């Protein structure tokens, strides 16, 4: 057997890409771990380790090389799922999420590069549908080493086993609170005047998911990813612009019922989804117009299901729907060739 | 409004993912995209015509005579006859047209959707316009789901799916995941 | 041998597992083992009666309007079954709902009526219908049992109120003190279970062929 | 193979089948109606004890037009020409849509039992309204508008006395509001409903 | 004019500074030369000499059988010893028909047929003069220059483009050929502009060759219409389809030649060969090759006679200073692995790279992650991932729909692939399979036509003979 | 437009050459250049045929003919 | 009864219409509808110019006539064997086609 060319390469690798994504996620992950305390650390470690172990088992069953474990595509899935989960969640929530993602969502279709849906978001949706009580309990920020957060073994009892969180440690967030108070015949202004501060919401000093809370360190990480040419700006720009424009229009039309702009941007996992999750290379279009369509659809779906839907946030549902729509976009928006028109016929000259 | 009704029929109340109607042709023909599009158009037209004919038969013949328990039989029989005509009339008048609608028409003579939708619409007590819109919306939802699933299966056919799951089983798993994804539209309309 | 059709229709040609038919009731009424068993029994009875009628009326059907005749011969029978189990099995009728009426369009029923009942005597058609019904019932029971065990832990629950007190011996409980995974009962849980059953069928067929070799 | 024969076959089939279907219908329609009536009685019996009523409750159905609820379906339970209980239905918007429940209030304002008939709340989070999973719906069993002023008829979130589900408060709000509206509606309409 | 911008492209490490310092060296005459009879594209030339014949430097050993071919001339005087099989510079290593010439060492020229005032004759005479000289387009495409010029004459040419933008890494032959022989290249460009009635010549060099640009500008400063342009330093820039877009701004229509947009592209070595052939009558006998790599003691450029074995070139440049992990005939991006050092040097040989282990990247193939970095780097604007997906599943017809027809095998796909996939290998395999199917279909059509014609002629002859015999017996 | 074939078992050659209409086998063979390929060809000694029939050097040939030189 | 007659009028009309249309104008099977070469070889001794191979060869593969001329094949052969039994001395030696440079194709990559 002879060797074919080319005999040059740019030293690129999948491991570098995945580890760079993890490094970008690192600062917001640390901010979330410090803010919520030890149970967040326990859940994060459990989710990541379970994801890696299940990936190794699935690779062993399928006969694939164990070196596929070293590219970090499973650690990244576990990381994103763990930072997408509530902070003070039980261990079995994380273990089941990792099992449902790495497994059905990824390894049952062949492995990396073969699945049609986002694994982490698939696991998140499955957990929310199957276990709605454990996925809707948001703990207030109890900073590490603050004399009010539970200790090490108390946090062990909180995460493993079933020690109750007592009283006064669980609060309501922003989106769900706004929707509930709107159902309480209060206009959209009084709810936000005395129950929402943009400065504290943008920094990340509010209850929420593990890494979703801070919409600034996530922005820094996404900007670093964009500059390093790992992701394309089309999807984040389109998602954020669509959400902001729709929110501003609805605020201008009916200010007493719709909240728009800064409130929508600095709430939920919109920035995390736009930068780190909606930009999944395997389940996103390979074109430019295709990526723009993907982003605009994601933003429109997110806003529509936020405002009029039955969920406080629909980043996962929007991402899954657009992952379903991806193949048609790929096959109907191919780039133009050389010496041919957009229809594929040879140029005339 | 009617746009809300149509969108709720297409997305919130999809006839396949939450209705489990017309799954055999849906799982059999969605391997390729062109047959999927052809069957989608054919089933949309057939469902609209069947809804209109079923409402006319129920509110002009069955109820005035007092025989309602017969409805099922009458329904399917009429639909069957209609389908045959819509095949044969388009197997001579326009031979070119017997490549996008005529070929797939025998598949939907008995589809469980062309009969499920009229029976569901009877219980809701829809009028003629509402019945026709219900049929058209269910057909549109079936068409959109079939097209999306055909695209997904075409992309999966060129992937490294394990030998124990390649084919129908991976299609069923993907359809379950698709239903899970569509589960986010609940309560919107 | 006439008994060959009954044995061969169980696994060699399974209606919902080999021919890829009758998927609507397979996926819809499967949240409990009792629902699957009742639907399978009703479909088996309808198949037997329709096959017998079609075969006894075999040399009377014109080729061009074969469908609207036989469909009628099916539809009326189905109607009677409806009007039967709406009157004396109302508890089971309220659970199945629309899919007891949607047996006329069941692809397996019409497929067996057309393919086999138009070129075989009455006894082979009856045996083929019984075999297809038994295979469909077995598939439904398996899928319903798996889904019910996953979603609730219990197996064959409320058999007494649905299928009569005589079947009270079938109510068993697996995994006591278990709240269950809610996703199995939901529509996302049906397609996945069916796909896994198909994969298991393929694997066991390959292994059986290897052992025979 | 002649145009006469296809029509004759497709007419004979539809004639024989129609005759059989009509015979089956005339055989089983009475049994079907009896089964439906028995199901209605079984649904009613879960809130109304047998000893309280003597006549048939689903025979003297009233229809009262109020100012808020609209038109109601009050079923009286008279022992000997005297009203002892009234059973009606209340509807109110919850989280996933309207919730329809049945209430049986005695002749003195005490509640004899509340059951929820139709709901589409999220399973596993707000499904305790059903009596088959929890006894929360059995809280309203001795209350009235006399021993409970217009301050305790709210969930504990709004400053009342009725418990709320862990992670689900809108559904308890809707149920409590429906119960309070039913009690106030009985209070407004005297005599016929009050006695 | 003004340079436009091409789409896609990569920036590999040039490695051009270790060999483009010393001037063009010379080779001692090797004992024997192996000249393959097919050093061009199209039909194979037919030998005219026998075993043992004495030939002079420049004798026409083989002549073209058809229009699309080129003759083979004897690089040096000697005696023919074999007309048989010789090793071929191919990855497979299979032999090919070729002559073996034993170098006498006298190196005596033949009586060449020189011209007189080349700027006096009609273009067809110059075209056939180029045809009878063996010019073969020393650019890699090894297409005959006479055919290209003749096709260019029929259309209207508005620009003659000298493709001096040497873009492959490690290769510096064009750089020296333009530093040292700018005057001859300019004269050849003027001769080509006379052959094809045109407006101007637009000689193009990459910006990473300041000395070549300075030499060319100094040489061509008084002739007017001659222009020197400095294209950017991008790898797929020397390709005709991309250089035409960079210079003119137009795109060559798919399935069409460069003359449609009125541009003719010639290499900086082919122009020099044309100038030599027209002015002095010298055929194509020797070219300039580059010996480079970390396993060669002194990388350099050598004026190599055609048919010289590779081992002579390796020995001339000091020698193998270590273990050469790969031997490539050309640049890393489009080169081929040499079987051994006994392989000769054809007219299309561009380099003799000896790449060590620390210069060759290590690759562990992995499943495609759909990063779409192939689409961003493809010069032709194709989707390499889809083509590889369809070629792996033996769906060549579906791969052609995604651009396999227009692929130029540049190698920009595998150079930017995170999961190291041999995309170019898949494309070459698919193109080979398509070519095999096409050849089989062509053979089937030809044999069916031959059978039809032979049967028809035999039947008509038999019928005519039978009729003639029947007429003969009637009068008997 | 005709073809010239050398049936030498060691090396069977086939070439195609365009000749003026009304030409002869001698002139067609001279134009085809088969003599320079094989100097051991004796046009007066070896057999020259058309489609398997021995022919004469100055015999006229038509379009589509196949001159063959063999033992 | 009007019901049986109104459901018989339908049964005769929908049958007569279908019959008229037919005269004038399985689910599984329905979806299926919708969805080493060799060359001859002649040695230098077994051929005596008996012209039998050219006589039995539909293709113009064998070239030559007369006797002691050593007729040889061409590239037009297809291995049909029409010349095998034709030769009394069994000169035809059909063999598989050998690999050459012009018939060399790249091999598929192993796996990923
Ligand atoms: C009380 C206990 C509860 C336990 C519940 C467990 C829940 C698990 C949920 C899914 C998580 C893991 C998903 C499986 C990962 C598959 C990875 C590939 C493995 C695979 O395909 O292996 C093949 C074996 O398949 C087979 O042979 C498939 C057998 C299927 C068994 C039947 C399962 C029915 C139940 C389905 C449950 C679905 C739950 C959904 C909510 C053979 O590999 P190959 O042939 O390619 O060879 C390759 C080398 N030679
Ligand atoms: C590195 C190994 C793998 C790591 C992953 C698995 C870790 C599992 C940790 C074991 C489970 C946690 O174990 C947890 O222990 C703590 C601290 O004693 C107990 O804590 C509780 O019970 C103890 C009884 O001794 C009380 O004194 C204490 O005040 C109370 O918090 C919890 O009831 C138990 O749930
Ligand atoms: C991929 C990593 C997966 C991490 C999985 C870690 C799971 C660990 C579960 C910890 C056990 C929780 O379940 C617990 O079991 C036992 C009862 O048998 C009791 O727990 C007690 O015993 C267990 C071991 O038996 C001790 O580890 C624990 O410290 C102690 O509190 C608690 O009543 C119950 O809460
Ligand atoms: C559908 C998508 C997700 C796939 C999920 C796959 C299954 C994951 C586990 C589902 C279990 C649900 O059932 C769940 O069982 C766990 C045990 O694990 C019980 O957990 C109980 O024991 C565990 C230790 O084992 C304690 O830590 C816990 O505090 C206690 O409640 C939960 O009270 C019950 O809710
Ligand atoms: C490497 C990246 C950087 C790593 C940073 C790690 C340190 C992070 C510490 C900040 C997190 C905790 O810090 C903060 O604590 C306070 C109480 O002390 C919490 O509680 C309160 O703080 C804010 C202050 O604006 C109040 O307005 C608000 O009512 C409430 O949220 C915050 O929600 C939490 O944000
Ligand atoms: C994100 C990238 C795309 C940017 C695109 C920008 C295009 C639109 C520009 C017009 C935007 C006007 O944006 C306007 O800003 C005001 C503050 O001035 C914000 O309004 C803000 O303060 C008001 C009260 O003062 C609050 O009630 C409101 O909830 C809060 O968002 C709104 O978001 C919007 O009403
Ligand atoms: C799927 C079922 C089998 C196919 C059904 C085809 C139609 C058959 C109709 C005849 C049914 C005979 O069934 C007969 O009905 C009686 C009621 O009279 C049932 O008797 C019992 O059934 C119900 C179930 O809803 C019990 O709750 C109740 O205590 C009792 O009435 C028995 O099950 C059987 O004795
Ligand atoms: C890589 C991932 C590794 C995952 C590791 C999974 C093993 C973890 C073992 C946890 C310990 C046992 O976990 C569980 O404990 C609870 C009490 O807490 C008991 O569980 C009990 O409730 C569960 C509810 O789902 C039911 O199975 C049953 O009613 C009973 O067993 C059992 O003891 C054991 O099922
Ligand atoms: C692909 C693009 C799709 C674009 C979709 C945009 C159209 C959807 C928004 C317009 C409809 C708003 O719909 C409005 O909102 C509520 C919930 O918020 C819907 O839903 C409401 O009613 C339904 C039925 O009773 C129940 O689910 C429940 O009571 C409540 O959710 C109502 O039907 C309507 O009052
Ligand atoms: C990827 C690629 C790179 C090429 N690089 C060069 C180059 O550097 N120099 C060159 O003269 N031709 C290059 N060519 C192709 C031809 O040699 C050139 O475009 C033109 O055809 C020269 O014609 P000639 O051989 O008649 O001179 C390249 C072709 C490809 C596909
Ligand atoms: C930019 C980027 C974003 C990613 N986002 C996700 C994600 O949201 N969920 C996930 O499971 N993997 C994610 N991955 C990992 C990888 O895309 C995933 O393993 C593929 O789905 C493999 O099937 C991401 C990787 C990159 C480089
Ligand atoms: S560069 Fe490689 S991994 Fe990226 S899309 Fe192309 S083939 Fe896939
Ligand atoms: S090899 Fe072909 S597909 Fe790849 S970059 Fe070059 S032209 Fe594009
Ligand atoms: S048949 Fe045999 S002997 Fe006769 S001519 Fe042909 S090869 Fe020669
Ligand atoms: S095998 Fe057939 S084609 Fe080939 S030489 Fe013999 S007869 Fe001719
Ligand atoms: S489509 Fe086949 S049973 Fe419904």
């Amino acid at each position: 057997s002879v060797a074919a060319g080319p005999f040059a390469h740019d030293r690129s690798s999948v491991n570098r890409i995945m580890l760079d994504v993890c490094l970008a996620l690192t600062p917001a992950t640390l901010f979330g771990l410090v803010m919520f305390g030890w149970p967040a650390i326990n859940l994060w470690l459990v989710t990541c380790v379970s994801a890696l172990a299940i990936e190794a088992a699935c690779l062993r069953l399928l006969g694939q090389p164990m070196r596929r474990l070293l590219d970090g595509s499973a650690l990244l899935t576990g990381w994103l799922l763990a930072i997408s989960l509530p902070p003070w969640a039980p261990w079995w929530i994380g273990v089941g999420g990792s099992l449902f993602a790495i497994g059905i969502g990824k390894q049952l279709y062949g492995g990396i590069g073969q699945n049609p849906f986002n694994p982490a978001m698939l696991a998140r949706v499955a957990l929310l549908i199957a276990f709605p009580l454990q996925m809707t309990t948001w703990a207030l920020p109890h900073p590490l080493f603050s004399s009010s957060a539970p200790g090490f073994f108390d946090s062990l009892a909180i995460t493993f086993a079933g020690a109750p969180l007592a009283d006064g440690m669980t609060g309501a967030t922003a989106l769900g609170n706004l929707k509930t108070e709107l159902t309480l015949n209060r206009t959209a202004q009084e709810i936000l005047e005395g129950g929402f501060s943009t400065i504290s919401a943008l920094f990340g000093s509010t209850p929420g998911s593990l890494g979703e809370t801070s919409e600034l360190l996530l922005l820094v990480g996404g900007v670093w990813l964009v500059l390093r040419r790992i992701i394309h700006w089309e999807i984040p720009v389109a998602i954020l612009a669509s959400v902001f424009v729709m929110a501003t229009l609805a605020y201008l039309i009916n200010p007493e019922r719709y909240a728009g702009g800064l409130y929508q941007l600095t709430s939920g996992g919109l920035i995390l989804c736009a930068f780190f999750i909606a930009t999944d290379p395997v389940t996103s279009p390979i074109s430019r117009v295709g990526r723009l369509i993907f982003g605009v659809g994601c933003g429109v779906l997110i806003y529509v299901i936020r405002t009029w839907g039955s969920f406080p946030e629909a980043a996962a549902f929007a991402v899954l729907f657009m992952n379903a729509l991806t193949p048609l976009i790929d096959r109907y928006w191919r780039p133009r060739a050389y010496g041919r028109n957009v229809r594929g016929k040879p140029l005339v000259a | 409004e009617y746009v809300l009704f149509l969108l709720g029929t297409v997305l919130v109340h999809n006839v396949v993912l939450v209705g489990f109607l017309g799954l055999c042709p849906f799982m059999g023909v969605s391997s390729k995209l062109d047959p999927s599009i052809g069957l989608a158009v054919a089933t949309t037209l057939v469902m609209g015509l069947g809804g209109a004919s079923s409402w006319l038969l129920e509110h002009y013949v069955l109820l005035p005579l007092g025989i309602g328990f017969i409805r099922i039989l009458a329904y399917i029989v009429v639909i069957a006859g209609m389908v045959q005509l819509i095949e044969m009339i388009i197997r001579k008048a326009s031979p070119s047209l017997y490549r996008s609608l005529g070929i797939y028409l025998p598949l939907i003579t008995t589809n469980c959707a062309v009969l499920g939708v009229p029976l569901l619409s009877v219980r809701e007590g829809h009028d003629l316009t509402m019945a026709v819109l219900f049929g058209l919306g269910s057909g549109l939802g079936f068409s959109l789901i079939m097209i999306i699933f055909a695209g997904l299966r075409e992309r999966l056919a060129l992937a490294n799916v394990p030998a124990a799951f390649s084919g129908p089983p991976i299609a069923f798993v993907t359809a379950g995941l698709l239903a899970l994804a569509f589960m986010g539209f609940g309560g919107l309309i | 041998v006439p008994w060959q059709y009954f044995t061969s229709a169980l696994w060699q040609y399974n209606v919902a597992l080999v021919q890829m038919l009758a998927l609507c009731p397979t996926l819809a009424v499967t949240t409990t083992a009792t629902n699957g068993l009742g639907m399978g029994l009703a479909t088996t009875l309808v198949l037997v009666m329709t096959n017998a009628l079609i075969s006894s009326m075999r040399h009377t059907i014109s080729p061009e309007v074969r469908n609207p005749v036989m469909i009628g011969v099916i539809a009326g029978v189905v109607t009677l079954t409806d009007m039967a189990m709406n009157a004396w099995m109302h508890e089971l009728y309220k659970v199945l709902g629309l899919f007891i009426a949607l047996i006329v369009t069941n692809c397996a029923v019409l497929g067996r009526a057309e393919s086999f009942c138009l070129r075989n005597p009455v006894i082979p058609s009856i045996l083929d219908g019984a075999g297809m019904g038994a295979g469909f019932t077995a598939v439904l029971v398996v899928i319903g049992g798996i889904r019910e065990i996953l979603g609730s832990g219990t197996l064959f629950s409320q058999a007494s109120s649905l299928l009569g007190s005589h079947f009270k011996w079938m109510e068993i409980t697996v995994i006591p003190d278990f709240q269950g995974i809610l996703l199995a009962i939901l529509p996302p849980g049906a397609f996945i279970v069916l796909g896994f059953l198909l994969a298991a069928k393929r694997v066991i067929d390959r292994k059986r062929a290897e052992r025979r070799q | 193979p002649m145009v006469a024969y296809q029509g004759l076959s497709l007419g004979l089939v539809c004639a024989v089948v129609a005759l059989l279907l009509l015979t089956g219908n005339i055989m089983t329609h009475g049994t079907i109606a009896e089964q439906q009536m028995q199901d209605r009685l079984a649904t009613l019996r879960e809130v109304l004890p047998q000893s309280l009523y003597d006549n048939n409750p689903l025979a003297d159905s009233f229809k009262v037009q109020d100012a808020e609820l609209g038109e109601v379906e009050v079923l009286p339970a008279r022992l000997q020409g005297k009203l002892t209980a009234v059973v009606f239905q209340g509807r109110n918007i919850g989280y996933g849509g309207p919730i329809e429940q049945m209430m049986s209030v005695d002749a003195q304002g005490k509640i004899l039992g509340v059951r929820v008939l139709t709901h589409k709340e999220t399973p596993g989070l707000a499904d305790k309204i059903e009596a088959s999973r929890s006894d929360w719906i059995k809280v309203f069993d001795g209350l009235s508008l006399e021993n409970t002023a217009l301050d305790k008829w709210k969930v504990k979130k709004d400053g009342g006395q009725f418990d709320q589900f862990a992670g689900a408060t809108i559904t308890p709000r809707a149920v409590v509001k429906t119960v309070l509206q039913g009690l106030q509606f009985q209070a407004r309409h005297a005599e016929q409903l009050k006695a | 004019f003004n340079l436009s911008s091409i789409r896609g492209g990569v920036h590999p490490a040039a490695h051009k500074d270790l060999s483009a310092a010393l001037p063009i060296g010379s080779l001692p005459l090797p004992p024997r030369l192996y000249l393959p009879l097919r050093q061009h594209a199209g039909a194979e030339a037919l030998p005219m000499v026998a075993v043992g014949d004495k030939v002079l430097k420049g004798q026409l050993l083989a002549f073209p059988p058809t229009e699309v071919s080129a003759p083979v001339h004897a690089p040096t005087s000697g005696r023919i010893v074999a007309i048989g099989p010789v090793p071929a510079p191919h990855p497979s290593g299979l032999t090919t028909t070729g002559i073996v010439l034993e170098s006498d060492g006298e190196d005596r020229w033949i009586d060449l047929d020189v011209s007189t005032d080349p700027f006096a004759e009609d273009p067809l005479v110059l075209a056939d003069r180029v045809a009878k000289a063996g010019i073969v387009g020393l650019g890699g495409a090894i297409f005959p220059a006479a055919v290209k010029l003749k096709q260019g004459t029929r259309h209207e040419i508005k620009t003659v483009l000298v493709n001096g933008s040497e873009c492959e890494p490690y290769l510096t032959c064009d750089d020296r050929i333009m530093r040292e022989r700018a005057e001859a290249i300019v004269d050849g460009a003027r001769l080509i502009q006379h052959i094809l009635r045109a407006y101007s010549v637009v000689i193009a060099i990459e910006d990473n060759k300041p000395e070549a640009l300075a030499a060319m500008r100094a040489a061509a400063e008084h002739f007017g219409a001659i222009e020197v342009m400095a294209v950017p330093a991008l790898y797929p820039m020397g390709s005709a389809k991309q250089l035409i877009q960079a210079v003119t701004g137009r795109e060559v229509p798919a399935g069409g030649r460069s003359t449609d947009v009125g541009v003719l592209v010639h290499n900086a070595g082919t122009v020099y060969a044309i100038q030599q052939a027209l002015r002095f009558g010298r055929p194509l006998i020797s070219r300039v090759v580059t010996v480079s790599g970390a396993c060669v003691k002194t990388p350099q450029n050598l004026d190599v006679l055609i048919g010289t074995p590779v081992q002579a070139l390796i020995d001339a440049c000091g020698g193998l200073s270590g273990d050469p992990q790969q031997l490539l005939l050309g640049g890393p991006m489009m080169g081929a692995v040499l079987p051994s050092t006994e392989v000769p040097v054809i007219k299309g040989a561009t380099g003799l790279l000896a790449l060590a282990r620390h210069e060759l990247p290590n690759k562990d193939p992995a499943p495609c992650i759909r990063c779409a970095s192939c689409v961003d780097a493809c010069p032709m604007g194709l989707t390499p991932l889809d083509m590889a997906l369809y070629a792996r599943a033996d769906d060549y017809d579906g791969a052609s729909e995604y651009g396999l027809r227009d692929c130029i095998l540049c190698g920009c796909c595998s150079y930017v692939c995170p999961s190291h996939i041999p995309l170019v290998h898949y494309f070459q395999y698919a193109k080979g399979q398509q070519d095999e199917r096409r050849s089989a279909a062509r053979k089937s059509d030809y044999i069916k036509r031959q059978t039809e014609v032979r049967a028809a002629r035999l039947a008509e002859e038999e019928a005519a003979k039978a009729a003639a015999k029947a007429a003969k017996e009637a009068a008997k | 437009r005709v073809s010239v074939v050398y049936a030498d078992p060691a090396k069977p050659l086939q070439l195609s050459c365009k000749v003026e209409d009304g030409c002869s086998v001698e002139q067609a063979i001279q134009q085809s250049g088969v003599l320079r390929c094989c100097p051991d060809i004796d046009l007066k000694k070896q057999k020259v045929g058309v489609f398997g029939k021995f022919v004469k050097l100055d015999s006229p040939l038509k379009d589509g003919d196949r001159i063959e030189i063999y033992q | 009864i009007e019901a049986t007659l109104a459901l018989t009028v339908m049964g005769v009309l929908l049958g007569c219409g279908l019959g008229l249309a037919a005269r004038k104008f399985g689910v599984g099977l329905a979806e299926k509808l919708a969805a080493a070469p060799m060359l001859a070889r002649v040695e230098a001794s077994q051929c005596i110019g008996c012209t039998r191979c050219y006589r039995a060869c539909p293709t113009d593969a064998i070239v030559g006539a007369s006797g002691q001329v050593h007729v040889v094949l061409e590239d037009a052969c297809t291995g049909c064997g029409k010349c095998r039994d034709a030769c009394p001395e069994d000169c035809v030696l059909l063999i598989p086609q050998e690999q050459t440079l012009d018939t060399w194709r790249w091999d598929k990559p192993a796996a990923a």
